[PDB]
């Protein structure tokens, strides 16, 4: 549609052709379907492959790399017109490895892209609908919906798609549009039509935009526009780069490589201006121009292998692995810098009901009052057996299961539930089990009354369906539930006014029944019902009921017990005004207390342990529970939260004793409170507040409407899985199983990542120095490069190829959950670790390079032989009186050049291993931990052999194949390294234990 | 689902096919 | 030994220790046979199966096509990676099927090679042997003669092993060794020791060496080396490529098959080309380098079966398997090329004597005078029967059988006989038959004899073995022959000097003994012996004689008969001068005419009806004869040469009339010429000559020493199988039978080859032009591919592996020996061919992109239905506001594919039929002529329906099993070409005849 706002209600359903209450048919909606498309954006083209290794070929110092060495072999025939191959072949080669280097690149960038993608798919946008299938309302993907269908949103619903106002549910209806409309505070809609068909968005208050999130209410509306013909899709045409906005770990990560960046080319210049004094030695064409272009190859060259790289995308590589296995785990993570401080959080407050239990309400016990004399004062106690909201269990007395119908104190009680409730009992076919509609507390009150069967009807002859709210039914047969003065926190409490079914002239005849907590629905008792009689309120009778509520609060259940009434003399029909609710309190008065239920919802089996490992990580767990403050201590103690004798005094606050201290005193509360009961919505935002005025890291669980500013207010937001949209956009982080444990889950994988994130980089940096010191240090002490171009970046591609992806694979660390949670103020990579970079690195280059100078020096079995003065290399052909049969072409020889590279790249393999663990030995973190790297050693192994065994090759990489011997010197050369950061682990582990 | 095994094969025939064009590539102007 | 040359000739017999009388005994046999091995050359190993298939991998086509075929793959699981199976499995066929085409080509150049090889098989190399098993010469294999023992050699003869010349038997020893010291002339040869054993070959003048040839004389020798040890076999070491030489015929087909090649690149990088405008088709992954790949993949998919690779090849095949029929049918053809020259035949030179007649030797009649009175002249005429040599027969005079003793002039007659002989008779036992033992006219002059027996000796009593010579010894026992003046073709005649036996003082007893030629014999007579009388011979006499000798030189016998005379006062013993010929006539003067020998050869069998065939085939047939004038033209007639009536007189000449003419006339002559007797040895090669000017292809036989240099100058030289090893070495083929009738079988089974020759080519350039405008047309018509690069070399490999090698087993054609030899001039490919090739070729074409086009434009109970536009199916995606019900994947449907196919490989099936005759219909040569064509034809058939039902097949191969009712619209569709080339055989067979 088009200006829907403009519009009357009728004018909306008319276009469309659809009533309110029908919703659209098979027919429409695949009409529509087709008409119109999809309720969403145009799925994006992207980028191709082609593109992408063109893009990376835009370097340049690959440019500059490429285009030398394209000069150089242009100038391969003027100067001696000699023999070639290699010197033409060389070019194809590097731009070869250039761009199976480039190409390896793309897989990186591809996967993460995706990763980060395929987590939406854990939590796609839904949708309200009325359709014509079935009468009741159909949850749908929003995609699914066609402009023109009925929709329905309510209280923390996301708005599907632009809705026109068709009918108000609430009595008011509030919008938060700030995406879109950018008001932060919520407005108001109505269902008349807006005038000004020219107006604007702001203007529009009988109109819903796809995007929103309904603030407060409930209401109906029919779909105006979808995809792109949407307020919001006419606005995602706009901003491509909608984040700009740096973790601080990429920005110290891209600090330090640049420092890495800057010093690499320095002493990569350093390396062509040590070499200007033999620019016009012979063997470059006696020339400044092949002289200069010779050694400015190799400077670009290694410019181009040793810079540290995509650093930050070894963050984003990371984060994408993490993410992928945290949502495996049923942790939904929205925001992606949050994994990052998830590792340093120091505090988790988690609501109790449904997080750290399992919201599986069920009624276990209740009493009634047995027989009242002065002082004398004796309970009819019951167990109720069954926890499911299954009608199936018995009610026994003294461990023998009783007729319930035969007491009448029972009989009142159990009218009350009954009567007292809003919710019912639902039996699913498909699951083949029965489930609540509604509340679980109403729930599991329904299901008690049909246990109870105070009337004694049938039930066996009943389908499963009947069986459902069949003595319920019943229940309501007797009463006339007139009106609900539903519950108020100030008053902990509700009834419900009743009048008989058969009564034709009654003046005395109606009651009122409550149903609240038992604290203050007692006090407003005088009367103690005896089965059917009824007996003054004293003082004992007053103190045996409320022992044993306090028993059963307090017990190995920690129940959430209901104190049950009624008001046989109830005030006027009429004297009762339902519009304040601090009148309420007074009509509920001059009660005759009837019986107490007392219900269970254990806690989850994994919190138990799963609080232990917050423990032992030193992050502390704050409970945020509505039980009283005693249940609220038994809890944690049940828990481990507390333990069983320890004091808790000043552990644990209500909602009112908090607000009771002065603002210093409750900063002063946080930072050892561990549980607050009965609290109000803004103590979320507090507690936060001060607790980060401690600089602790905090996660904070909710899932209300009224929970997102202490979500946004958090370090970590976490909202339920089966909360509302508006705490989940809110929030950084969703429980896909609104699972405690999972949070701590959660937790443990940050610190994990954090790990992975500093092996790779310990890798890439530590390989890349030896890359450089390799040719600086043949540079200085002048001797035969030990490395060509060539096979650098070859070594390069294999490197950073097949391990280091490899190392993507590491399992997690061990101390991972046994230290203290890291300070997000620590720097990443630290002085100790600096050093252990260099050392390893440093090493690596010096054992290339000695490796090398191993076949001449030290030649054993092997030409050249010249102990000393390998040196001065140059004044060979001319000042060859030192020359005693040596040929000067031997500094050209095929088996030094096959020493350096069959070492850098053994040697690799092995600081691959070193990997594993950032400071666990291979012996306490065996080599085989890691198979997928394991492999990866194998396939680097066989290209290597291969580069030297096939002809071809060997040839074009200037390598020799080498003896047996010679491979176990390059083992006695490069096995040292594993060795040597051994060494540096052990002392790292055990002297700078953090 | 973990598409990592993929990942190992692609950056080991990426290596594998470039060092098959350099057998090729050297002699077709060897000949 | 070594340097035998150097040394004398008892310091080699004594080296190797035997006597030049005794030979070789079989232990110094076995003995250096295994210490020196056979004599033979080492036999050449060559190449392995798998050795020359890789040879054959190494096409710039096969690069090529092999390579753009996995870079089409790798960016195919790289690029876009899709559902692919057949595209995997493309590549891995491509080989699979390149694989099992070179086995075909192997398989040929196998069967090429034993056909060739297997004809020294046929001529085996002999030597002659003295050694200890018997007294007299043993002719064994050349392989079985150790280094040590005594050789035999003679005029004509081959050496078979490097010998040390021990005796010459001869006057003069002239040997031809040409072969090996390139000296054309004959050198002397003598047995004294050359002083320098560090002298050359040539100078070795008391040698043989293994591979020359005996000029002229005989010898005796010992072996010295023989195998690689000999000065011909450290040679043999030298050059293995001696084919360097090709057919003018080979040439003219390997042009055209260039012009083909150069036309298929042209219009192959055309069809490429063509297609860039469709390089970024969605099919394409919208690529232009993967569209280029593509169509690139089709052009060299074409190439590599398109273009002609083994055409040169064909023709050896053929050459191969009727050089083979022809040792077959007794003609060993010793030269490859001459096979192509023998069709072009157009005259054959035959000797008549041997090869026109069977050289069976005997005596049918005789006469001696009865009695003279001054003009009154009888003769006592009689027949002897038997012609067999084979002392078993009767005289008969007047049909009635007499005791020819009791006739003195028989007497006489006889005693001539037996003593102007050198010949004689011998009973072989194995055989149990009487054989010759030298010269048949002189043997059977000892049959003769022995039939006649005029001194009644006893011959039932004695063995068949003495029997043989009875009465011929018994003629000896009278008198004793000094000395004989033996024949000289100056005189035409031959005397014998005897004495008497039991006479001491008979210088008045002495006798001379004169035979040759009526002619001249009896102008040197005086008198005419009358029984035991004599008187003088008078004018009439001597015609008398004269016309009985014209009566049977002339009759149905035509009689080659002698003249028998006595001298009775011969010159004194010492009158005579037995060295120079010119004075023997003078001596043979003064006789006495005795009487006449009439005697026979027949002509063969078969000679008649072969002159007829060469008559018919446009070949001219020459009798070359020793006879006299009159009877050579005798026998022309009685064999067909000359009609029974007709006029010669100018086709006709003797050896002197031929002289007496000047050369322009001589030139003259031999353009009509059919007939030559008593002709030199140089009217030979005199002839030839002539007959070349006249642009004749002639064939000429021969068989002695000085028919080399005729032979040579011949095209095609055709030496007799009983003759000298030097006529041999000379010809360029040689006569297994000694048969006239052979020659001409030799010459029809050159007509033959050349024919199948045709067929081949005809089918293998026709189909192929059909393989390339099949896809031209699919390309330049735009339309759907109609066959993938998979399926047309599979095509390729089944087409030119079954049908194309079962021609091989073509019977001969029909009108093939009634046309006139073909000119070597006319070329190959004729211009009406050529658009036979065109026709049919372009047919087949069209008839496998139309099978497409039939399930498209006029689909029957089928899909596509497109009537029109056909042509746009790459706007089919995008323009679609012209499709009617139609996917567009339509035009990727397994069905017009298997059209294309089912129908090119039925009609290929078809065009091996019409590839039976070269110009004769199947009605006149039916289809089941050749049962390996029809074979074949099953087995093709049966490939193809495979790949189209075992599920893994039509799978990979893009095809999808037809139903009955399309198959008969394949036939309907295929059946039209041989009906087409029906048509072009009908109009060439009576269009153009020849
Ligand atoms: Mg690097
Ligand atoms: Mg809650
Ligand atoms: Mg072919
Ligand atoms: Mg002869
Ligand atoms: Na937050
Ligand atoms: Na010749």
């Amino acid at each position: 549609m088009e200006a829907a706002h403009s519009k009357s209600t009728e004018e909306c359903l008319a276009y469309f052709g659809v009533s309110e209450t029908t919703g659209l048919t098979p027919d429409q909606v695949k009409r529509h379907l087709e008409k119109y498309g999809h309720n969403e954006l145009p799925a994006e083209e992207g980028k191709s492959l082609w593109e992408l290794v063109i893009e990376q070929f835009e370097d340049l110092l690959v440019r500059i790399l490429l285009l030398a060495a394209c000069i150089s072999f242009v100038l391969a025939w003027f100067e001696e017109g000699e023999e070639t191959i290699t010197a033409f072949v060389e070019p194809f080669v590097i731009l070869l490895i250039l761009i199976a280097n480039a190409i390896v690149g793309v897989w990186q960038e591809r996967n993460a892209e995706n990763a980060i993608e395929a987590l939406k798919e854990y939590e796609p946008e839904m949708g309200k609908v009325y359709r014509a299938d079935r009468k009741s309302v159909q949850r749908i993907k929003a995609r699914d919906i066609v402009p023109g269908d009925i929709v329905e949103v309510a209280v923390g619903d996301k708005v599907p798609a632009d809705i026109r106002i068709l009918s108000i549910k609430s009595t008011t209806l509030r919008v938060d549009q700030s995406i879109l409309t950018g008001e932060s505070v919520s407005v108001i809609k109505h269902t008349e039509p807006v005038p000004d068909p020219r107006a604007v968005n702001q203007d529009k208050k009988n109109m819903l935009f796809s995007g929103t999130n309904i603030a407060a209410g409930k209401a109906l509306g029919i779909v105006a526009t979808t995809g792109v013909s949407t307020e919001i899709g006419k606005i995602r045409d706009q901003m491509a780069a909608t984040e700009q906005d740096k973790t601080p770990l990429q920005q110290k990560l891209d600090e330090f490589g640049e420092q890495l960046s800057k010093v690499i080319s320095l002493i990569c210049v350093a390396v062509w201006l040590i070499n200007i004094g033999h620019f016009n030695d012979p063997v470059h064409g006696g020339s400044w121009i092949r002289g200069a272009i010779y050694y400015f190859k190799i400077a670009v060259a290694l410019a181009v292998a040793a810079i540290p790289e995509g650093l930050p995308a070894v963050i984003t590589t990371c984060l994408a692995l993490g993410t992928r296995r945290m949502a495996k785990k049923n942790a939904i993570v929205r925001s992606l810098p949050s994994v990052e401080t998830l590792g340093c959080t120091s505090v988790i407050c988690s609501d109790k009901t449904g997080t750290l239990t399992t919201n599986q309400m069920s009624v276990c016990k209740m009493f009634i009052i047995d027989k009242v004399d002065g002082d004398f004062c004796s309970l009819n106690e019951f167990s109720i057996t069954g926890s499911t909201y299954a009608p199936e269990g018995e009610v026994l007395k003294n461990d023998k299961p009783i007729r319930s119908g035969q007491f009448d104190g029972l009989v009142e009680l159990a009218t009350i539930c009954a009567l007292c409730n809003d919710s019912s009992l639902d039996f699913n076919e498909t699951k083949g089990v029965y489930e609540k509609v509604g509340e679980a507390t109403e729930t599991a009150l329904t299901t008690l009354v049909e246990k109870m069967n105070v009337f004694n009807t049938e039930v066996r002859n009943l389908s499963k369906v009947e069986r459902a709210n069949a003595c319920n039914s019943v229940i309501r047969q007797l009463m006339k539930k007139e009106f609900t003065l539903e519950f108020s926190r100030d008053r902990k409490s509700m009834s419900v006014y009743c009048s008989p079914a058969k009564s034709s002239r009654a003046a005395v005849g109606n009651k009122m029944f409550v149903k609240g907590a038992p604290e203050g629905v007692i006090d407003r008792c005088n009367y103690v019902r005896v089965g059917t009689t009824r007996v003054p309120m004293t003082g004992p009778v007053k103190e045996k009921i409320l022992s044993v509520i306090k028993e059963w609060g307090t017990g190995r259940d920690t129940l959430r017990c209901l104190a049950l009434a009624t008001r046989d003399t109830p005030p006027k029909r009429e004297e009762m005004v339902l519009d304040d609710s601090s009148r309420f309190m007074e009509y509920e008065t001059d009660l005759t207390f009837v019986g107490v239920v007392g219900m269970l919802d254990p806690p989850r089996k994994e919190v138990m342990g799963s609080i232990q490992l917050c423990r032992d990580a030193g992050i502390r767990v704050i409970m945020i529970t509505g039980d009283n403050k005693g249940t609220a201590i038994a809890i944690c103690r049940r828990i481990g939260i507390f333990g069983e004798n320890e004091e808790v005094a000043d552990r644990a606050y209500t909602g009112r004793e908090f607000d009771d201290l002065p603002l210093a005193e409750q900063r002063e509360a946080c930072r050892r409170a561990c549980c607050f009961a009965r609290v109000e919505p803004s103590h979320k935002s507090k507690i936060v507040e001060y607790l980060q005025s401690y600089d602790e890291i905090t996660a904070m669980t909710g899932d209300g409407v009224n929970d997102a500013p202490a979500l946004k207010k958090a370090e970590i937001g976490i909202a339920m899985g089966s909360g509302t949209a508006v705490a989940k956009t809110a929030s950084e982080m969703v429980l896909a199983d609104d699972n405690f444990s999972t949070i701590v889950a959660a937790v443990e994988e940050g610190r994990a990542i954090y790990n992975n994130m500093k092996q790779f980089i310990r890798y890439l940096i530590s390989s890349n120095v030896g890359e450089v010191v390799c040719i600086f240090l043949t540079a200085a002490l002048g001797l035969p490069e030990a490395l060509i171009p060539v096979q650098l970046l070859w070594v390069n591609l294999v490197t950073d190829g097949l391990p280091a992806t490899a190392l993507g694979f590491n399992p997690p660390d061990l101390d991972i959950m046994d230290r203290p949670p890291r300070s997000p103020k620590e720097p990443l990579i630290s002085g100790w670790l600096f050093f252990r970079y260099m050392a390893i690195g440093g090493y690596v280059g010096a054992a290339t390079v000695g490796a090398a100078a191993w076949w001449f020096m030290y030649a054993e079995d092997g030409p050249g032989v010249t102990y000393h003065q390998l040196t001065h290399f140059m004044q060979c052909t001319e000042d060859h009186p030192h020359f005693e049969g040596l040929d000067c072409e031997i500094f050209e020889a095929p088996e030094p050049m096959t020493m350096a590279l069959s070492v850098l790249v053994t040697i690799e393999m092995c600081n691959a291993l070193n990997s594993l663990s950032e400071n666990q030995s291979l012996m306490r973190m065996p080599p085989w931990v890691n198979i997928w790297l394991l492999g990866s050693i194998c396939l680097s192994m066989s290209l290597h052999f291969l580069i030297l065994y096939v002809d071809p090759l060997p040839m074009i990489f200037k390598l020799k194949a080498l003896d047996l011997t010679q491979w176990l010197m390059v083992l006695k050369i490069s096995l040292p390294v594993i060795g040597l950061d051994e060494i540096l682990k052990f002392i790292a582990r055990n002297y700078l234990e953090g | 689902m973990e598409r990592s095994t993929r990942e190992l094969c692609l950056n080991f025939t990426v290596v594998l096919i470039t060092v098959i064009l350099i057998w090729l590539l050297v002699r077709s102007y060897q000949y």
